[PDB]
DNA sequence: GGAAATATTACC
DNA sequence: GGTAATATTTCC
C-alpha cells in the first residue's frame, strides 16, 4: 500500500506513487524535443512523439 | 490487438483486456 | 521485487 | 485525436 498524502489514492508501488504525485507538483520531466511539450511520464511523451511523424 | 469487441468494435492486445472491457456494455 | 513500459481508460 | 492518469504487464 503506497498512499498519496495529498489525496487518499493508493498505488501499486513507490514509483507509481511517484508518477502520481506529479499530478500535484506539476513536475513534468519528459519534454518533447520537437515541440517542447512536457509530460509527467515517458510513456505519454513516447505516444505524443508519434503525433509528429 | 487481435481481440475484437463485437459490440463496439474496439481491438485489444489480449483476451483478458477484451473480457474486462465487455463488462462496460452490460 | 519494484522500476519501467505498456495498455487502457476518461475526458473532450 | 491526443492528453492525463493508472492498471496491468513486462523486464532486469
Ligand atoms: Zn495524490
Ligand atoms: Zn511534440
Ligand atoms: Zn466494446
Amino acid at each position: 500500500q503506497h498512499g498519496c498524502t495529498r489525496c487518499g489514492k493508493n498505488f501499486s508501488s513507490a514509483s507509481a506513487l511517484q508518477i502520481h504525485e506529479r499530478t500535484h507538483t506539476g513536475e513534468k520531466p519528459f519534454v518533447c524535443n520537437i515541440c517542447g511539450r512536457a509530460f509527467t511520464t515517458k510513456g505519454n511523451l513516447k505516444v505524443h512523439y508519434m503525433t509528429h511523424g | 490487438k487481435p481481440f475484437v469487441c463485437n459490440i463496439c468494435g474496439r481491438a485489444f492486445t489480449t483476451k483478458g483486456n477484451l473480457k474486462v472491457h465487455y463488462m462496460t456494455h452490460g
